[PDB]
């Protein structure tokens, strides 16, 4: 899911650059945006479940 | 199941195996005892299970020590078993200090030995309350109640019981702090019988005993005589 | 949370999540009297206050006290259960007089405070009997650090403090008293009995007259325990 | 309960001294009292009680004068009402819940 | 920036504190430093009311026992 | 002498201040290199902090006297001798701040890419932003227009993880 | 009398549920760290107060046990106390025996033993607190962790109580062999500074140092003179 | 307390002791301990479960325990527990050279303690030891000796065996690729090695997670030891060589 996920930030994140191909930078902040959603999400149910 | 001991806490602080401990003691008779000027008094509504049973039957009045009386309510074979432990804990301090124990530190020697009976679960609490009398030139009329959670207070008139909130409020209009034992004998009398429900409980016997000045600083009963004019006095006032 | 496994609520076994939930009741049994006490260090004095209510004119007020002189120079007030509060007062007086006995001084108030902190801590560990449902909190002065206020829990907590209460409005005495230490001392002279009164009166609401609070101090000039009498706590009350 | 719907949570506890006292004036005005009647007494024993309480402790005074056959309340039958109402007290848990 | 808010009041102390509040309590804490001015007849808001606000909004939960940590 | 040393110590910290807020650089110079034996007489951690305070206040001022790098290196050398290699470091990004204030660009790439390693294999995330919008800054000098870019990108991702100062966060912005 | 049996008792898995709570009430404890440097330890701890009544200096949590041992501890702070007297009790009656100072393995060794005996004796639970032990013998330094089983580990360096994980993970990245107790001291506290949710004061944390001097608990002065740095 | 008793030493409805199983199950997952026995010495062969770039190295070993001049004991468990019995087996050896002047034999040694931990099982209301020895030693009755224990209180004598995490792996190889009675101390090692090898899933020996020591008679005197870092490495690459050469 994490894998699917940051492929669609970085179109996204190409998207509002403006530009019609994805660059390594752009891969690079969807990493940073859904592996730290995705720990923030398991953060907050360890939070729920203390 | 957090009322089978006495040495778990309730959710909100509270030891029930105690509290039902002193619920054992409000199913008894009530007895009652005024500290006055003089000295003191105490009173006790014997009821007669029986008219099998010999006057004087199950006593509720003991005299742990030659100057110190006491009253009690509640199971009386635990009780007896304090009693015995006052005694034991009279007689050891004037062994080891030489004089007669003052009725404050005998009160607290036996609370102390009754709150013990109340943190483990190998033990259950007393399920009896009972109170101590005493009178001395230099320490004057002193009067201690003690309950089944160890708990010891000085009191001017005091009630432990069935009708003890019946008792508190007639004990309310004595004025005792002025009066001498003489007079306090036909008031406590007085008192007893007013309480007393003759519908529910079929009859009682009045238990008199008294310490002060008259009796020379010497717990004893109250004279025949003196039993018959307070009997008397009670009755003829219930018109 | 408050996950549950077999008698941790009944006897002192860890929960789950790593607690005492005996000893938590013991705290909460604290509260059963309805009482609260406030004691506050000074410059060169401790005083400390604690409530009186005699429930009807039958009991001897002279007897009902939450006063002890455990030594000539120091004195506690206890809150929470009477008859818990009681055994620990003989505790500390048998250990007291066992320290200078033994060692030829007497003993510090931490030291007595530690001493009965030990022992509140064997029932915790121990699953035979139940924790003493009290709070005791201890004043006097140290020969060479002044005076000195020292309190002690259920659980075998004994930090020492400036200022302090323990009951009821435990937590509104406390926040009172953390603004007033903030703001220059927290009193900082013997009539730091205005502070406490003030502070005790504050949070109950009660205006106290002078048959209501029982009042006890140790001053550097007079290290010995005292406890003022109804007079004088009448005459800091008008003054207040 | 958020800041936003229910801004204020406003927090009615049992009644002081002071309001136990004022409570006891308000339901014990309209009684045909005969002597003094000392509410600092009543109060001293009605702790942990609430205003429904305080108004019951009237109301079995009355009962108890009018058991008594008369038409006048007294501070016996007060003292008498106040103790009724505490031994009634103890068949209900007192406890109280805070918005947490 | 609509209300008066009187030159004391330094809103970077209440930013700075660690309590975990959501935009709804921040405004309930402005509401009620508002209130407390009406409240002292006052057209202007203080330190002080914004303090109490404070106090009064982000109410603490009860503390945990010292005897842990 | 205990008693002695700590108004020593506070009367040059005193002093230093005093000429730091006066202007006399070269006093400030000379009171720098007096205090070079008194290491021996503070605590390591109070010989540091005075250190790192009176090079604090003589680099707040901007007085390009031409002692700066050298008594930067200085610095780095006691830094160095005394085991401090956290010092060592921040005295080492501020060089390299003073290295591109003095139109020294090419030189200060080697030792801030140095000071990018050494921050990353540890994990200082304060020191590593400022040092990569500095080296951000010193390619946008040299017109090296997408790799500045780049640089910047990784400072806003490493500023992102963390509490900004204001004085950080606008230097960012 | 005293309950005779234990009350601790293996699970069908295999584990021992009291044990395992009993290191929960240590992770939830407060934080405490523990470096080992090249010429000595330093031990330091979190001591945030509720509120400005508690007096800072009333009560340590860095005790010393000899002239060359200290120890300190992260969970219930009463359980602490029953260790370090036990710990200094076992101190004095090596020193009667052999007349030379307890080396810190020994002593480490012994005051596992005592919490072992918790775990398996009848009636009690297990100690809920984990000690670091320092020491300096043979000319050598020396930092012991004993936890609430009873089993003890030697570490260079080490942390407990609340994001331990966190402070491990850190103190792997900046730790090197070759360290100064300076950088310990440094390192130590920073360590702390990692999660400490608030402004760290000379008041709001403690530290002591061992060395071939001895053990000793650093004053507030020199606490302070640390931070500012 | 009747209610809160747990009743450790009762019988099952099928007759079984459920603590002494659960405590078998705690000892299935501690580190693995491997011992074999050769004709001219005894060897044991633990996993260093603690694996940790801060800790440090104390002591001679993690898990191997001197017993004796002649013997010694490694440990899989509770390691709390285990250092109460270590401690147990020190004195009983002990106690008995005070009566006879002579080092105890290996079977009396191995005998007393689980006599020990049969007493827990029966009476006292207390939990067993939850802890499993290997015991590798010499004597003048029966030379080279290998044996093991449970926390049963039950023990035998082995020629090659192993407990802790994959122990069924472990003995399935061993009785495979044993040759009693023509074992030296060197193919013993190897042997070890090979078993490590594949028992530890988890990742390689790195020569770092295993500790090696040997028992041998040397000029009349037991001596044992604890094989160092580099002969270690050297026997796993020799291991690594001869995986690959079948290759």
């Amino acid at each position: 899911a994490e894998v699917k996920g940051v492929c669609t930030e970085a179109g996204m994140y190409a998207l509002r650059e403006r530009r019609v191909h994805v660059t390594q930078e752009d891969f690079e902040m969807a990493v940073a945006k859904v592996m730290q959603k995705d720990s923030e999400k398991n953060m907050s149910i360890k939070k729920l479940w203390k | 199941g957090y009322d089978l001991s006495a040495s778990t806490f309730s959710p909100d602080g509270r030891v029930f195996q105690v509290e039902y401990a002193m619920k054992a003691v409000e199913n008894s008779s009530t007895a009652i005892g005024i500290r006055c000027k003089d000295g003191v008094v105490f009173g006790v509504e014997k009821l007669v299970l029986s008219k099998l049973y010999e006057e004087g039957s199950n006593k509720r009045l003991f005299n742990v020590d030659r100057h110190v009386g006491m009253a009690v309510a509640g199971l009386l074979a635990d009780a007896r078993s304090l009693a015995d432990i006052a005694r034991e804990e009279a007689s050891n301090f004037r062994s080891n200090f030489g004089y007669n124990i003052p009725l404050k530190h005998l009160a607290d020697r036996v609370a102390m030995y009754v709150h013990a009976y109340t943190l483990y679960s190998a033990v259950r609490p007393f399920g009896c309350s009972f109170m101590l009398g005493s009178y001395s030139v230099n320490d004057g009329a002193q009067l201690y109640m003690i309950d089944p959670s160890g708990v010891s207070y000085g009191y001017w008139g005091c009630a432990i019981g069935k009708a003890r909130q019946a008792a508190k409020t007639e004990i309310e209009k004595l004025q005792m702090k002025e009066m001498t034992c003489r007079d306090i004998v036909k008031e406590v009398a007085k008192i007893i019988y007013i309480v007393h429900d003759e519908v529910k409980d079929k009859a009682f016997e009045l238990e008199l005993s008294w310490v002060g000045e008259l009796t020379n600083g010497r717990h004893e009963i109250v004279p025949k005589d003196i039993r018959e004019e307070a009997e008397k006095y009670a009755k003829e006032s219930l018109k | 949370r408050g996950s549950s496994a077999g008698f941790d609520r009944h006897i002192t076994i860890f929960s789950p999540e790593g607690r005492l939930y005996q000893v938590e009741y013991a705290f909460k049994a604290i509260n059963q009297g309805g009482l609260t006490s406030v004691a506050v260090r000074g410059k060169d004095c401790a005083v400390i206050v604690t409530q009186k209510k005699v429930p009807d004119k039958l009991l001897d007020s002279s007897t009902v006290t939450h006063l002890f002189k455990i030594t000539e120079n120091i004195g506690c007030v206890m809150t929470g259960m009477t008859a818990d509060s009681r055994s620990q007062v003989q505790r500390a007086r048998y250990e007291a007089a066992n320290w200078k006995y033994k060692y030829g001084y007497e003993i510090p108030v931490d030291m007595l405070c530690k001493r009965i902190a030990d022992i509140s801590q064997v029932y915790t560990q121990n699953a035979e009997m139940r924790p003493l449902g009290c709070c005791m909190i201890l004043i006097g002065i140290d020969e060479e650090q002044g005076p000195q206020v020292y309190k002690c829990d259920p659980a075998g907590y004994y930090c020492g403090f400036k200022a302090t209460a323990a009951g009821v409005k435990q937590t509104e005495s406390t926040s009172f008293l953390e603004k007033k230490v903030k703001k220059k001392f927290d009193w900082t002279f013997e009539q730091t009995v205005e502070t406490a009164i003030t502070c005790l009166s504050t949070v109950l609401s009660i205006d106290f007259k002078p048959s209501e609070i029982e009042v006890g101090v140790v001053t550097v000039e007079n290290p010995k325990f005292r406890i003022l009498t109804e007079a004088e706590i009448d005459a800091h009350l008008v003054a207040l | 309960l958020r800041p936003g719907r229910l801004d204020r949570k406003i927090h009615i506890d049992l009644p002081n001294e002071q309001a136990r006292l004022d409570i006891l004036k308000i339901h014990a005005g309209p009684i045909t009292k005969h002597g003094e009647i000392d509410y600092e007494a009543i109060v001293k024993l009605s702790d942990g009680f609430n205003g429904a309480d305080l108004r019951n402790v009237c109301t079995e005074a009355g009962m108890f004068a009018i058991r008594a056959d008369h038409d006048f309340v007294v501070q016996e039958d007060f003292m008498k009402a106040v103790r009724k109402v505490a031994d009634s007290k103890k068949l209900e848990s007192k406890l109280d819940y805070k918005p947490v | 920036s609509k209300m008066n808010l009187s030159e004391e009041v330094d809103l970077e102390d209440y930013v700075a504190r660690p309590d975990k509040i959501s935009g709804a309590d921040i405004n309930s804490i402005c509401q009620e430093s508002g209130m407390l001015a009406v409240r002292e007849n006052r057209y202007i808001v203080l330190a002080k009311d914004f303090e109490k606000a404070y106090k009064t909004v982000i109410k603490k939960d009860e503390q945990e026992h010292e005897f842990y940590k | 002498d205990e008693e002695a040393v700590q108004v020593k110590e506070q009367s040059i910290l005193e002093l230093g201040s005093l000429l730091a807020k006066t202007g006399q650089a070269a006093e400030l110079g000379g009171l720098l290199k007096y205090v070079r034996p008194f290491l021996n007489s503070i605590s390591k951690a109070k010989a540091a902090r005075l250190v790192r305070s009176l090079l604090d206040l003589f680099l707040d001022m901007e007085a390009a006297t031409g002692q700066e790098v050298e008594l930067c290196l200085e610095c780095i050398e006691w830094a160095k001798s005394e085991k401090r290699t956290f010092l060592r470091q921040a005295l080492e990004a501020r060089l390299v701040s003073l290295y591109f204030d003095t139109k020294r660009y090419q030189e200060a790439l080697h030792l801030g890419s140095q000071l990018l390693r050494e921050l990353k294999k540890m994990d200082d995330k304060a020191l590593l932003v400022e040092v990569q919008l500095l080296e951000s800054k010193t390619y946008h000098a040299l017109s090296n227009l997408p790799k500045a870019r780049a640089a910047l990108t990784s400072a806003r991702t490493t500023a992102n993880a963390i509490y900004c100062p204001p004085k950080l966060q606008a230097t960012l912005d | 009398r005293g309950y005779s049996f234990s009350l601790t008792t293996f699970s069908p898995s295999g584990k021992l549920v009291q044990i395992e709570y009993a290191l929960a009430a240590v992770a939830g404890g407060a934080p405490s760290v523990g470096i080992k440097a090249a010429n000595g330890v330093v031990l330091a701890t979190e001591k945030k107060q509720k509120s400005i009544l508690y007096d800072e200096r009333s009560v340590h949590k860095v005790e010393p046990i000899t002239k060359h041992i200290g120890l300190v501890y992260s969970g219930m702070g009463p359980d602490y106390r029953v260790l370090v007297h036990r710990a200094r009790k076992l101190a004095q009656q090596y020193y009667l025996v052999y007349q030379e100072p307890i080396p810190t393995a020994q002593l480490v060794q012994r005051v596992a033993s005592v919490m072992q005996e918790y775990t398996q004796s009848g009636g009690v639970r297990p100690f809920g607190v984990s000690l670091l032990i320092c020491g300096w013998n043979e000319g050598r330094p020396y930092l012991f962790q004993s936890d609430p089983s009873g089993a003890y580990f030697a570490w260079k360096a080490t942390a407990m109580g609340k994001n331990y994980v966190n402070g491990k993970t850190f103190l792997e990245k900046r730790y090197n062999e070759d360290l100064e107790l300076e950088d310990a001291i440094h390192t130590a506290i920073l360590t702390l500074k990692e999660s400490f949710e608030g402004q760290m004061t000379e008041d709001n944390i403690e530290v002591g140092i061992c060395n071939e001097a001895g053990f000793r608990r650093l004053t507030p002065t020199e606490v302070k003179d640390y931070l500012a740095a | 307390s009747r209610r809160y008793d747990s009743r450790t030493t009762i019988f099952s409805p099928e007759g079984r002791l459920y603590q002494v199983e659960y405590a078998m199950e705690a000892i299935g997952h501690a580190g693995t301990c491997l011992g074999i026995l050769a004709n001219d010495g005894v060897l044991l062969a633990a996993e260093r479960r603690n694996i940790h770039k801060l800790l440090d190295e104390v002591f001679f070993s993690e898990k191997i325990y001197k017993l004796n001049e002649d013997m010694a004991c490694s440990v899989a468990g509770i390691t709390s527990d285990a250092n109460v019995l270590t401690n147990e087996l020190r004195l009983i050896a002990q106690r008995y050279l005070l009566q006879y002047q002579e080092p105890i034999p290996c079977e009396q040694l191995v005998t007393a303690l689980c006599d020990i931990k049969q007493a827990y099982t029966q009476f006292g209301g207390k939990r067993p030891f939850g802890v499993s020895l290997l015991y590798i030693g010499w004597d003048k009755h029966y030379g080279f000796q290998l044996y093991q224990s449970d926390p049963s209180g039950n023990y035998g004598g082995w020629k090659a065996t192993c407990i802790g995490n994959n122990s069924a792996a472990a003995v399935s190889m061993l009785k495979q690729d044993y040759k009693e009675g023509e074992m030296t101390l060197k193919s013993a090692l190897a042997l070890a090695i090979k078993v490590l090898n594949k028992t530890m899933d988890v990742s390689k020996l790195s020569a770092e997670k295993v500790e090696i020591a040997t028992l041998t008679r040397e000029n009349g005197k037991t001596v044992i030891r604890v094989l160092k870092q580099k002969e270690v490495e050297q026997l796993i690459k020799k291991h690594e060589e001869e995986e690959a050469k079948a290759e």
